[PDB]
């Protein structure tokens, strides 16, 4: 036959963060692998559609 | 389709070429064996060097 009743409060404010976006990249396939070489190029044309 | 489409990167290509080396040092003594008052014998060659 007990119960506790509040008989004042607080108004509190807390904080959430949360993540929405990341950011974005381009990544040039080609100049990176054979970045100004003809020769790397014409190896890498060899790995079709990576 | 109507749109934004991704192609081919660009690039801002050279217009020349440059090669920088040091100072040129003295050379080999070639001038001497070549250009000498009286020739080398077998006996007495050379062994140009660093």
């Amino acid at each position: 036959n007990s119960i506790a009743i509040p008989t004042n409060f607080t108004i509190s404010v807390t904080t959430e963060i949360l993540p929405v976006s990341m950011t974005k990249t381009s990544v040039d396939c080609t100049m990176y692998i054979c970045g100004d070489s003809t020769e790397c190029s014409n190896l890498l044309l060899q790995y079709g559609s990576f | 389709e109507k749109g934004i489409y991704q192609t081919s990167n660009f690039r801002v290509q050279p217009t020349e070429s440059i090669v920088r080396f040091p100072n040129v040092t003295n050379l080999c003594p070639f001038h001497e064996v070549f250009n000498a008052t009286r020739f080398a014998s077998v006996y007495a060659w050379n062994r140009t060097r660093i």
